[PDB]
């Protein structure tokens, strides 16, 4: 149960 | 669900050993999206559970900050300090980043340090904070 971070704004 | 189950909720963290949930932190999103119209009082208590929580669970404070901060950012995309806007929020949210942002790094070990700045990064690429702002607490923090 983490957070999940958005992709679009990390790779 | 309301202003009560809110606290209830936030408050709930400290019951958690890492201070992360995404499920409670989707609640509390909802919540936040659902009701705007009361964003200076959840924006105050978000801002003060940050301030408050204790250190391992700076990383989730920020994360709550986060979540509920681009939901109201996605908001604002599709006036700056009239209260019960998004915008606001998100403006009240800057003016206290940097104080919230020094004090969670002080206080997070290194793995969390880490995350907040990759959470910095985030802020900055999606356009929550003032680059600004944020870069100025990465050169001075880390």
């Amino acid at each position: 149960d983490d957070y999940k971070l958005p992709m679009e704004y990390i790779t | 669900m309301d202003f009560q189950n809110f606290v209830a909720t936030l408050e709930s963290f400290k019951d958690l050993k890492s201070g992360i949930s995404g499920s409670r932190i989707k609640k509390l999103t909802t919540y936040a999206l659902d009701h705007i119209d009361i964003e200076s009082k959840i924006i105050s208590l978000i801002i003060d559970y940050s301030r408050l929580c204790p250190d391992s669970h700076k990383l989730g404070s920020l994360y709550i900050i986060d979540s509920i901060g681009r939901a109201y950012l996605d908001e604002t995309r599709s006036s700056s300090n009239k209260p019960g806007t998004c915008a606001h929020a998100i403006n009240t949210l800057g003016e206290v980043i940097q104080e919230l942002l020094s004090d969670a790094i002080a206080k997070s070990n290194q793995d969390h340090k880490e995350k907040i700045r990759m959470l910095l990064d985030i802020w900055d690429r999606s356009g929550l904070f003032q680059k600004s702002y944020l870069n100025a607490i990465r050169s001075k923090c880390f």
